[PDB]
RNA sequence: CCGGGCACUCUAACGGGACUGCCCGCGAAAGCGGGAGGAAGGAGGGGACGACGUCUGGUCAGCAUGGCCCUUACGGCCUGGGCGACACACGUGCUACAAUGCCCACUACAAAGCGAUGCCACCCGGCAACGGGGAGCUAAUCGCAAAAAGGUGGGCCCAGUUCGGAUUGGGGUCUGCAACCCGACCCCAUGAAGCCGGAAUCGCUAGUAAUCGCGGAUCAGCCAUGCCGCGGUGAAUACG
RNA sequence: CGCGGGGUGGAGCAGCCUGGUAGCUCGUCGGGCUCAUAACCCGAAGGUCGUCGGUUCAAAUCCGGCCCCCGCAACCA
RNA sequence: CAAGGAGGUAAAAAUGAA
């Protein structure tokens, strides 16, 4: 069911199916279905349409999620555009933000190795 | 998941406690 | 022209004139050698008898070695009129 | 910086976190045991001397 | 080479301590520093006595200090000085019961610290070291010893080349625990540097 | 240089069976030193044997081992920078070890989901002479078969 | 928990206890093999102990010390920066790629050590880190600690997936004068690479390898996945 | 200046004629092996195809103009 | 039982330091 921006997860437990949304994770998941009052271990296969409506209405509202909060997150990094701080430059150069070790490692932001040789 | 900060197992390994591992009872 | 240092003491003597990285009695010695390696346009100029010049062997291939004093040698790589990796090392 | 540096180690004023341990027999700042007030080096010397009350070789 | 200090190697069985007091934390550190400063202050103005040991015992403000010496010539009869303020100058940073005793080491030729110290004096007298070693060993061996061994290392007779002079008669088993082996050491200060003298003296046990 | 001929290690007999063999098999199942999980899996699979066949697992397991026994194996030996492969006989100790090892390995090679059903099935297949371990056994004997040429080098 | 008792367990101090002494066989002897003997054996299992000497080995930055040099300075104080830099290369490791596995709940079984300028029971707030209280403990008395793997129950169903946790946004807490460079945790949300490793390369022969947690030193705090120890479950194989 | 052949990674060579794929050996770069070098093993990167035009949907390739290279020819008086 | 004289012999693996 097209809950937020997504619909994908069929026969696979609503507490888990919920996770498949940028903004839900695991904590907001069971938090949303206990506050909506729905059984977590259900089929996800389009069960009681009412439960699905209530779920959708609560989840999609309340807190920001999916493409909207991706925009906000990207905009929070755009904050350090202008004449920003040190943390912005780390987002500029493509290097790790939290001042860690970059002599080795840091491949998750630098990307795969390039090898200079000399 | 000895390095995940959201498990009783990772909380053991890290040492610290919390929500995913309460200080007993 | 000297272009890169590996030895910090050597680096400081030639750049700032800081002599506290080398022996005190080898200050003048090391200086005249470095200036020679700086002015040298080819390895053939670093050939005065008092230098005992020679290229190293094995893993140190591509390097050269003039003699300061006793068991002490200034090693470097000379290439295209320039020396690189100026070090202050031991004969053993 | 060694003589004026074993001065500060006993001087200990100005912010409580700027104060640090320091071997007394030597002037070592590293591996200084709080129990003896000595570095690991000095401690070994005196332990072999016998000048360390009760301190004895460990075999087990 | 690499060999463990024959004193520390015993400590428990054979060869007891040299500073025998008990304390828990918050006290050990202070009392050990004071203890060592006593050893440091004594060694200075008491070297002419040539002290084999500096035993120390404590019992809450009691601080007993036993100074073993070959010839206690620097004590000189009660109020003849060399003891009065001398055993009283300790309590200028102590203020506790400065009970200073003096022992008479009978044979100095059987006291390892004294042997090495006599040798180290001779190095500074510019003596022929190899001959000095030989004599000192025989001198120790002459006074009833079961085994002896003296070692001077480095810069022998000046001359640019660190050497190591070696001599040892009789029996010196360092590996054995029931050993009763006395170990001494001394720094010889020379106008050309510093060299160390080891001295091993051995007697029976079981 | 093996001055001592290294005496054969002896095991503890299991529970309910008394095997001088089953425990050796449970040991191969054992990973990270968890004999509890190891023994459980085997006895679990023993319960599984009872279902698909009306046979006592003490024989099903026994015969399976007997069918996954290498009569002769290939051995690389001397002269020519160790160029030859003399086909050697296999000692009862080694047939023993290979049988159980190949069983467990082939068992975990199977596409099944539970460790017990893999063990049970691989044992039933091996008891018949069908298991992937039996493949391994028959394969090792092929190699030993093709080398009869310089087998006379023996030793 | 009390009365009382301390035979068991434990605690820690001196002892006993195998020396192949005893049997068969081999042998000139030494010794070797084998057997009842007992908890134990033919150095019982681990430590501490490192010959004469070798490497012009290592260390003038622990310390000592010959010589050379510096002294309105190569010394002294301070604030700040740096040792944490990053196109890359190598070492030692940690966490994994899952179902003999992961999550949640319940429920057991250790040893070795550390603590009243601290460990902090038990309550109270808090999703939690933690904060408010506050009892006991100079500690085989009180506390750190519930050991974890295990067991029982239940849920995922093999899918980059409830595997994996990197990276990143946001919100907090604690030490500290202060944590931007550069602190550790907590919580929400993101959830990357990895589906098991080329040529090569390492460790281990019995409580051993593997796997599991626990303590300590340093230490205000902590970048500890390290080092030094402790016990839990517990393999495989040795022809040669 | 007259005919024929040829300019392609750092080096030597293919691919052109039957337009849509640039391949081989060596060398370079990274990693192994060794005390170390060589040899060897693993894994990589690297070419305006001489230049200016033209044809074509598309040119290393098909067609012209120059620019070098190499090989033949230059004879009868 | 105790051997003299007789004969087929390793591999593919090269170098050296300042
Ligand atoms: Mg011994
Ligand atoms: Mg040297
Ligand atoms: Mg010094
Ligand atoms: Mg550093
Ligand atoms: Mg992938
Ligand atoms: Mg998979
Ligand atoms: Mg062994
Ligand atoms: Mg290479
Ligand atoms: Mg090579
Ligand atoms: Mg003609
Ligand atoms: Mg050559
Ligand atoms: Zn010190």
């Amino acid at each position: 069911a097209r809950i937020a921006g997504v619909e994908i997860p069929r026969n696979k437990r609503v507490d888990v199916a919920l996770t498949y949304i940028y903004g839900i994770g695991k904590a907001r998941a069971k938090e949303a279905l206990e506050k909506t009052g729905i059984n977590p271990a259900t089929r996800v296969k389009d069960l009681t349409e009412a439960e699905v409506v209530r779920l959708r209405e609560y989840v999609e509202n309340t807190w920001k999620l999916e493409g909207e909060l991706r925009a906000e997150v990207a905009a929070n990094i755009k904050r350090l555009m202008d004449i920003g701080c040190y943390r912005g430059l780390r987002h500029r150069r493509g290097l790790p933000v939290r001042g860690q070790r970059t002599r080795t490692n840091a491949r998750t932001r630098k990307g795969p190795r390039k090898t200079v040789a000399g | 998941g000895k390095g995940d900060r959201r498990t009783r197992r990772g909380k053991i390994w890290r040492g610290t406690y919390g929500k995913y591992r309460p200080r007993k009872k | 022209g000297i272009k890169s240092f590996k030895h910090k003491g050597l680096k400081l003597l030639f750049e700032k004139g800081v002599t506290s990285g080398v022996p005190a009695q080898d200050v003048d010695r090391i200086n005249d050698r470095l200036q020679a390696i700086d002015t040298a346009t080819e390895i053939g100029e670093l050939n005065r008898q008092i230098y005992k010049l020679h290229p190293l062997k094995g893993d140190r291939e591509g390097y050269w070695s003039i003699t300061v004093r006793a068991n002490w040698r200034i090693t470097f790589q000379f290439i295209n009129g320039d020396a690189y990796i100026l070090n202050y090392e031991d004969y053993h | 910086a060694r003589k004026a540096l074993i001065e500060k180690a006993k001087r200990t004023p100005k912010f409580k976190v700027r104060a640090y341990t320091r071997c007394v027999r030597c002037g070592r700042a590293r591996s200084v045991y709080r129990f003896f007030g000595l570095c690991r080096i000095c401690l070994r010397e005196l332990a072999h001397k016998g000048q360390l009350p009760g301190v004895r070789k460990a075999s087990w | 080479g690499n060999k463990i200090h024959p004193i520390g190697f015993r400590l428990g069985i054979t060869r007891d301590w040299e500073s025998r007091w008990y304390a828990g934390k918050k006290q050990y550190r202070h009392l050990l520093l004071e203890d060592q400063r006593i050893r440091g202050l004594l060694e200075k103005e008491l070297y002419s006595a040539g002290l084999a040991r500096v035993d120390i015992e404590r019992a809450a403000d009691n601080v007993a200090v036993t100074v073993h010496v070959a010839k206690p010539g620097v004590v000189i009869g009660r109020g003849g000085e060399r003891i009065r303020v001398l055993r009283e100058e300790l309590a200028k940073l102590t203020g506790k019961n400065v009970a200073l005793n003096v022992q008479e080491v009978q044979n100095p030729n059987l006291s390892a610290p004294l042997v090495a110290q006599r040798v180290a004096e001779q190095i500074e007298r510019r003596f022929a070291v190899r001959r000095a070693i030989k004599q000192a060993v025989q001198r120790v061996m002459e006074s009833g010893a079961k085994g002896a061994k003296v070692i001077v290392s480095g810069r022998i007779g000046g001359a640019e080349q660190a050497r190591t002079e070696w001599a040892a008669q009789g029996r010196v088993p360092l590996h054995t625990l029931r050993a009763n082996i006395d170990y001494g050491f001394a720094l010889a200060r020379t106008t050309y540097g510093v060299l160390g003298v080891k001295a091993y003296i051995f007697l029976g046990e079981v | 240089a093996r001055r001592r001929r290294a005496e054969v290690r002896q095991l503890q007999p299991d529970l309910v069976y008394g095997d001088v063999l089953v425990t050796a098999f449970i040991n191969k199942i054992m990973r990270d030193g968890k004999k509890n999980l190891a023994a459980r899996i085997f006895y679990d699979a023993c319960k599984i044997i009872q279902e698909k066949t009306g046979q006592e697992p003490l024989k099903v397991f026994k015969q399976a081992v007997e069918n996954v026994k290498p009569r002769m194996e290939v051995r690389s030996r001397r002269v020519g920078g160790a160029n030859y492969q003399v086909p050697m006989e296999v000692s009862p100790r080694r047939q023993q070890s290979l049988a159980l090892r190949w069983l467990v390995q082939a068992a975990n090679q199977r596409p099944e989901r539970r460790a017990a059903v893999r063990i049970a099935h691989e044992l039933m297949d091996a008891a018949e002479g069908k298991g992937g371990a039996v493949k391994k056994k028959e394969d090792v004997e092929r190699m030993a078969e093709a080398n009869r040429a310089y087998a006379h080098y023996r030793w």
